[PDB]
């Protein structure tokens, strides 16, 4: 019943940057939290390890999680290719919010985004399910590799990821 | 130097704005859906014997950001109004895009081309007659396209350039 914590070890063009940890709100969105947890451990034989943050827009968010096509269009959940919006109880209140990317209603896969600002217009459209716990300065450091339309200027990867005890 | 034309591609999400632009620029067909934030491209072409530089703005169909279009509409010189022939909603959205462009540019005489895309698909829901009648009422050309087969891709962009030339 304790919310799980997971980590990303971030690399920039293969060089280490630092660790970001996340609390996953299993107490409010258990199905969505469990998807992200399992994808962070890789326990289903696939997951976030080695994937990129393909879209970084300074002032707004860092987005990643396409481990199936590695081009921003793919990803899959542990429940099938996609799964439904669990709930919209939690809001995009500020920096550090962890939320699901999607292509419209009930199309959650593995892609996610980390807010670097309040993005309230996404409330009720993207499922919020966690928050940065440690290493927000790593996410802040990732922003300078982004741009207005999100194209990145260096390859920002999840070099390693897993669940913390 | 060759004249430059600022073309803007608009229309509802998923209608094929990016697939059309990438076909024009790179001569291949993106089959995956990579929804656009905003992308810009440049290509030189020859149209009616005159070499021209196309500056193409490929815009977001993402409809929650409809309040963000005024500046690129002010800057753009001509507009491809894109719908998909198998998506009646995208055809209905066309009027809103045209009205927004005319309003933002404060003019009844803006170069535009109506583009009905995905003409390779069998699931047609918008009659060619409906599209031709609409374009006739707007006073603009109508081009049927497929980004998958390349049918009409050059014609749509080149026709828009011809519309811009007539406007100057
Ligand atoms: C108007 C220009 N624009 C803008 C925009 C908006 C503003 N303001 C709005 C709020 N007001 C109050 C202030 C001004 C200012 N500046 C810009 C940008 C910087 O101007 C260039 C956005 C945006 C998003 C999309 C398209 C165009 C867009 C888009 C296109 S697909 C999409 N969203 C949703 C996206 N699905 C996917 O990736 C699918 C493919 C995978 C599976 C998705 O799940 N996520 C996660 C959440 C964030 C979102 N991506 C994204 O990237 O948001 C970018 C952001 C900048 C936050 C919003
Ligand atoms: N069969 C077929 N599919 C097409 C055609 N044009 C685009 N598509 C497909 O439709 C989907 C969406 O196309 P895309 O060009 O990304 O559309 P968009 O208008 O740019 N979307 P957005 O506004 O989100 O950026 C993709 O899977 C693409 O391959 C076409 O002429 N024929
Ligand atoms: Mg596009």
């Amino acid at each position: 019943m304790v919310n799980p914590t997971v980590f990303f070890d971030i690399a920039v063009d293969g060089e280490p940057l630092g660790r970001v940890s996340f609390e996953l709100f299993a107490d409010k969105v258990p199905k969505t939290a469990e998807n992200f947890r399992a994808l962070s451990t890789g326990e289903k034989g696939f997951g976030y390890k080695g994937s990129c943050f393909h879209r970084i827009i300074p002032g707004f968010m860092c987005q990643g999680g396409d481990f199936t096509r590695h081009n921003g269009t793919g990803g899959k959940s542990i429940y099938g290719e996609k799964f439904e919006d669990e709930n919209f109880i939690l809001k995009h209140t500020g920096p550090g919010i962890l939320s699901m990317a999607n292509a419209g209603p009930n199309t959650n896969g593995s892609q996610f985004f980390i807010c670097t600002a309040k993005t309230e217009w996404l409330d009720g459209k993207h499922v919020v399910f966690g928050k940065v716990k440690e290493g927000m300065n790593i996410v802040e450091a990732m922003e300078r590799f982004g741009s207005r339309n999100g194209k990145t200027s260096k390859k920002i990867t999840i070099a390693d990821c897993g669940q913390l005890e | 130097s060759m004249t430059e034309y600022k073309l803007v591609v608009v229309g509802a999400g998923g209608v094929g704005k990016s697939a059309l632009t990438i076909q024009l620029i790179q001569n291949h067909f993106v089959d995956e859906y990579d929804p656009t934030i905003e992308d810009s491209y440049r290509k030189q072409v020859v149209i009616d014997g005159e070499t021209s530089l196309l500056d193409i703005l490929d815009t977001a169909g993402q409809e929650e950001y409809s309040a963000m279009r005024d500046q690129y509409m002010r800057t753009g010189e001509g507009f491809l109004l894109v719908f998909a022939i198998n998506n009646t909603k995208s055809f209905e959205d066309i009027h809103h895009y045209r009205e927004q462009i005319k309003r933002v540019k404060d003019s009844e005489d803006v170069p535009m081309v109506l583009v009905g895309n995905k003409s390779d698909l069998p699931s047609r829901t918008v009659d060619t007659k409906q599209a031709q009648d609409l374009a006739r009422s707007y006073g603009i050309p109508f081009i049927e396209t497929s980004a998958k087969t390349r049918q009409g891709v050059d014609d749509a962009f080149y026709t828009l350039v011809r519309e811009i030339r007539k406007h100057k």
